[PDB]
């Protein structure tokens, strides 16, 4: 929970390679100046108030020496990683249950009035293989009646994944749930097709201005034609242009269960069992 | 050799999954000439589709690597009717001790619905691979064969048996691949689960639990196709 | 004379990211750079195929080549050690720039493209003031040029990068070519001629770019050849955009070939070196 | 960690609710038609000591309810507890999974006891394996934080320590009743039966104990695992409070017996790909 | 009469009884228009325990006599077992004695008259003891039947049980306590703390385990003799000898003059009873 | 048959698990004469490695029942000499291919000890089967087998590639299942576990995960000696 924690953790060398530590188990770790002292203190805030199995766990904050935050150590890959790295391939059921977890947690985020603002596939980890975990809170925040008054600030990270209206910079904060909204959408489309969306354009900036001017959607079309109909409608009407067009994580929760009642299951027809 | 020398020379096997020896073993068993009990019966069932399900996921593989090949050397075509040719032969004298003496003399009317039910059986694993005229004439002894199965079971057994939903079953899956028939198989799984949902009160709990890992699979079949 | 390259050679000096190292069966001074990436590792070893085609690309006004391996999870690729540096602290250290030595670095990068061009025909797609490099022996050469189209499409996701020089008849997925070479050699040229950027967003940055003409210099400051010059360099339509020909005829051209300047002195005065 | 009624729904009975919000959840709730002040101040240890418990081995818990009937919502889990599974399906576990077990529970009390937190009632009912891999420790109605005559005990006295058997001492909770506790748990899933299953009183067997005659006997484990366990389990049952171990010991213990125990049963060579 | 109402009772199930007021509440059969009660005790045990349970629990049809409850009937369902109740309209003898507080000592002899003839009756036909005799366990009606209740029909339920209740009050035997032969006169002597107990209204002399050693290591306590007679005081002392070897058996607590003196008075039971109630 | 036709048919037969299948159509090919390629020689050598582990399961089986019934019928023992002599069959004929061509044909030194560690293996499983003079005879082989193809690949050859260290791990097998040496066979594992972990740190990514994939067997059976 709270406290300081003390020299019991241990350390192994003076974007790093490895930061597992081993305190009441296996744990993990991350990595003088205020501006990191301020991103600290909010990434501490929101952790406090994380509670749910979909999010990492966070247990403890120490201060002295080097500047660190403390969390269990996962067992598996991050997404990405599992994607595009090993490509495993993975069943539908077992890909709409990743979708179904990510919407519930996510919809709890929103639900506790915590804005992410930076969900990536690098960030998604499947722990073990069956549960996936949401985390990388250090730049997530909290909304509020003066959230507007103070102006955003610049992302720095890979511009496939923002909306529009972020790119578009248009007011002080366009960040807000239709942004994770998107923000799923896309996280959906990689699920589904398997790789990285605007695959046939090798120039970042190029899809700044390209998304930033409504120019370019992702293709519809790679989505595979045994996916059912109504999660390629969600994809579809999740990550339209108009803000006021993408629907909230409530209706979506319910449009995956209805599609979970109402899955397939596996492959062949199912003969006679040897009994 | 002895039939019970065999018989336990065939639990034996198939606790060693030497299926191939063990059938060996019953096929000399029931030509011994004697009508065989509900272990025996389960032994042969049990073998025998063993041995049609291996090479029958041996015909899967080779007819898909064929039909991608067909979109560069007859190998793969040849090896394919090699196998074809395997399981003919299995099927055929499989059926050929059926019609033989096994389906005559099954005097006992459970005997003669599992028996029927495992002829039509063996029939649809021979149009699995049929083509020509050869589909039609084994589709419609199939159908015919099915068709006194599920009347003679109807007839003199309850709803719940086991072996009744397994037939039911393997007459949906009948339907939709090889008689092109969906909604008649989708009505005829619905019917049967409803009416065994009815009649599911009057089993114990073993029985009750053979008929849950039926009605489980026949849901998730029902959830499959419609 | 090197041979194959491997980690435990390489002992890190400093740091130009770039590091400097040395190769303990050489003794040379060795300059380390390294890039992170992931990707699957058939495809690196593509990668590492592709790039054995940069043994045969050489020329006095291109960064030689030594070798590259990949290892720790990271791809290394080497590069001869540059001791002057590149522009950017060059600019940093002295302010602004001779217009004389605008002409050298401008014979060299004319030189140095017409060669790429003529024996690889190969653009470079990065001309930045980062990238262009001197030494002490007043060098000046390239590198860093686009060769293994599927190393553009691995690291295409991130480059920070908040300021861009790319050219606008790339943003549309029109034709490209080397106009947007030149055209990006222009602003570099502008850029530390005037030392700074004389009119923030990376957004409202390329919106000026696309829908705004390029600015012009005031003519009491630098020559009539060189505001030609620069005027035909910032042409925005690449076809009334002057090629390589016209360029290599121009009047400043001309000027600063016939100039004999002390570029060499100018810079170790600038470092303040003996050698 | 205030939560309205509305958004929370029963949907099925297990006492134990299997509720919903955002997602299956389990909820304890109180059925008291008149609750009276000492339900409260018990409700609110619950309440604060199960704020104060983030770790991976224990029942992890989101909020309350306060209006209408009185409830706690914690996180559903999968599977069944170490009861069922041992008593009451027998399900033949093989031996690495019993000491994988035991280290996981040992890990989650250790880091309990870091806390310092006395749970005072553990048992087989309160040990929930998660899908049938990870352990959770949850019913914390009867723990408390060391900081009075203390309240009478109410669970069956098998698990129980022998000094609040013989409750000579004001508060006879500690560090060693959890240990004993925690050895009654490893006499149990390593063999499989009950303790003193020959004898059917209950009175009996809390005189016995008390006294001192009682003692679990290690005749029936099992030889085929080295003596490390036969050892252990004999040291951490032990009826003194000055010789049961502390728990970092008997982790270390654990983890070495555990560099040395292999899973192989023959000679593998080549793997045939 | 008891017999021929239950042969108008058929088979029972979950559905057709309604709730109306281990635990033990009261139904009542719709169509006869009869009053039952069920018992509830919740276990968790392996489905063949509770085959060999309800098999050991089906011989209780055989128990019948004017001293022992009526037996109903027994169904597994929503994972308990319920076992149906003939139901008793004045309730035991807890709530009388919280009711009243103290008893007239002509009931205390007929019911342990009553007492006596149960156990004398489970010996005689099912040779067995009751070895859970208390005043929760007895049961008397506004007909004035006094009858007993709550014994180890099935060893194998015991075994069950045993993990269970806590126990504020012992009426514990002390030579099954230690761990040796027990017989019918542990129940005398369970008997004997019972009676005692519901004449005073209290317990003369606290944590159950300090209790337990009491009764191990103290002599039993005694009434004053200027109360009550000094045959009643010889009567319960006969019941509360420590070693079972001299304590009397039922031979002669049914020789015993004080039973034949209460078997000698009328007392009407269900007039007074009657004016407790109203 | 065409020869590459023949490996392209083992390869189809490999992703169709037709174990005996491909070992005929290898017995055909490698009685064409020439030599093979490396990925042809681990396909062969995971195949006769799938057919003859399959009859060694079974024997295995069959010698628990047999030792089990011998504490009634000779049919367990019967069945355990038939398939004794299938398993002798299927091993002479490896070694005979192999002492016909293989060894002949084997010029460098990684298909010497390859081919080496084959007939090596076989005379390991033909001694497991056999009891006896000739059962010592054929360890004797086996022996002079493992120390030509560990002195071939100690003389030329470094530690840390895999065909080295399964053949010391194969050793240490043999040494502790046959011939009774759990001492040579720890000190033979740990010295090649010394040697391999001095060395690996000169290998690439890919090679360095192929040989920790049996440094991890070689950790986990001197853990069970231990
Ligand atoms: C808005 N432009 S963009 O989005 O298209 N991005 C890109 N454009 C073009 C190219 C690239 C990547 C690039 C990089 C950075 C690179 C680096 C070193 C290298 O080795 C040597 N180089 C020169 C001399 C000696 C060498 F040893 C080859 C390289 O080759 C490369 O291709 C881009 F990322
Ligand atoms: C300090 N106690 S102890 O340790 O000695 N244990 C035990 N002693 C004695 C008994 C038992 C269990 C017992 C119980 C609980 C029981 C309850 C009701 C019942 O119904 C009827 N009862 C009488 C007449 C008609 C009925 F329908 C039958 C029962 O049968 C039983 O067996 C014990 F566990």
């Amino acid at each position: 929970d709270w406290e300081i924690e003390a020299s019991e953790v241990m350390l192994s060398t003076r974007f790093g390679t490895v930061y597992k530590g081993k305190w009441h188990g296996d744990v993990a770790v991350k990595i003088p100046t205020p501006e990191q002292f301020q991103a600290f203190r909010n990434e501490v805030a929101v952790l406090r108030k994380t509670r749910h199995v979909n999010i990492l766990l966070f247990m403890g904050y120490m201060t002295k020496d080097n500047l660190a935050i403390v969390t269990q150590w996962c067992e598996g890959s991050s997404l990405y990683k599992h994607l595009h790295v090993q490509e495993t391939k993975f069943q539908m059921f077992q890909l709409i249950d990743i979708a179904r977890q990510t919407a519930q947690g996510m919809d709890y985020l929103h639900a506790k009035n915590i804005i992410h603002r930076d969900m990536k596939s690098n960030n998604i980890f499947l722990h073990e293989g069956l549960t996936v975990k949401i985390g990388d809170f250090g730049l997530a925040t909290v909304k509020s009646r003066w959230s507007g008054s103070q102006q955003v600030e610049q992302p720095t990270g890979s511009v496939l994944w923002m909306a529009p209206e972020v790119i578009r910079m248009q007011d002080n904060n366009p960040f807000s749930f239709q942004s994770d909204v998107y923000s799923y959408g896309i996280v959906l489309y990689e699920l589904m097709t398997g790789e990285l969306p605007y695959s046939h354009i090798n120039n970042r900036d190029q899809i700044i201005f390209m998304v930033g001017r409504g120019y370019a959607s992702p293709d519809l079309s790679k989505l595979y034609k045994n996916c059912p109909k109504a999660m390629k409608r969600l994809v579809a009407d999740c990550v339209k242009k108009v803000k006021e067009e993408r629907p909230l994580f409530p209706q979506i929760l319910s449009s995956i269960e209805l599609l979970q009642h109402s899955l397939p299951k596996i492959n062949r027809s199912a003969s006679e069992p040897s009994l | 050799m002895e039939r019970a020398s065999l018989i336990q020379k065939a639990k034996l096997a198939e606790q060693a999954e030497r299926y191939e020896d063990m059938a060996a073993f019953m096929k000399g068993a029931v030509e011994k000439g004697e009508e065989l009990s509900c272990e025996e019966r389960n032994l042969l069932s049990v073998a025998y589709k063993n041995v049609v399900g291996g090479q029958r996921a041996a015909w899967r593989v080779l007819s898909s690597i064929e039909q991608k090949s067909n979109e560069k050397g007859p190998e793969v075509r040849e090896y394919r009717e090699k196998v074809e040719t395997e399981l003919q032969g299995v099927c055929d004298t499989v059926l050929g001790l059926l019609d033989s003496h096994l389906i005559k003399e099954a005097g006992d009317a459970e005997s003669r619905v599992f028996y029927l039910k495992m002829k039509g059986d063996y029939y649809r694993y021979l149009a699995e691979v049929a083509t020509g005229d050869d589909k039609k004439r084994i589709i419609d002894s199939a159908r015919s064969a099915y068709q006194e199965a599920m009347d003679i079971s109807k007839k003199e057994m309850p709803p719940t048996n086991p072996i009744r939903l397994g037939l039911a079953l393997n007459f949906s899956v009948f339907h939709y691949e090889i008689a092109n028939s969906p909604e008649e198989a989708i009505s005829l799984a619905k019917t049967t689960f409803d009416e065994a949902m009815a009649d599911l009160h009057t089993l114990s709990e073993d029985s009750y639990k053979d008929s849950t890992l039926i009605m489980q699979l026949l849901r998730d079949n029902l959830t499959l196709w419609t | 004379k090197v041979g194959e390259l491997k980690d435990d050679d390489f002992e890190k000096i400093s740091e130009l990211v770039v590091f400097k190292v040395s190769h303990k069966p050489s003794g040379l001074v060795m300059a380390r750079k390294l890039i992170h990436l992931e990707i699957k590792p058939a495809i690196r070893n593509q990668i590492i195929r592709e790039l054995q085609v940069l043994h045969e690309c050489n020329s006095p006004y291109i960064v030689g080549f030594y070798g590259a391996f990949y290892s720790d999870g990271e791809i290394s690729i080497c590069m001869e050690h540059m001791d002057g540096g590149s522009l950017d602290q060059v600019l940093k250290k002295a302010g602004r720039i001779p217009e004389q030595i605008l002409g050298k670095v401008s014979i060299a990068v004319i030189k140095g493209l017409t060669y790429l061009r003529e024996k690889h025909k190969i653009m470079h797609r990065d001309v930045k003031p980062s990238n262009i490099l001197v030494n002490s022996r007043g060098e000046i050469k390239l590198c860093d040029f686009g060769v293994s189209g599927q190393l553009i499409d691995a690291m295409a996701n991130a480059f920070v990068g908040t300021r861009s020089y790319m050219s606008p008849e790339r943003l549309q997925g029109t034709h490209y070519s080397v106009q947007s070479d030149i055209w990006s050699m222009g602003l570099s040229l502008v850029e530390m001629a005037v030392g700074r950027y004389p009119i923030m967003a990376i957004f409202e940055l390329l919106d000026y770019i696309v829908n705004e003409p390029p600015p012009k210099l005031p003519s009491g400051v630098f020559s009539l050849e060189f505001q030609d010059f620069v005027n035909k360099c910032l042409i925005k339509n690449p076809a009334e955009r002057a090629d390589l020909k016209q360029l290599m005829v121009h009047a400043f051209i001309k000027r600063s070939d016939a100039e004999e300047v002390d570029f060499a002195g100018w810079l170790c005065s600038t470092i303040g070196l003996n050698q």
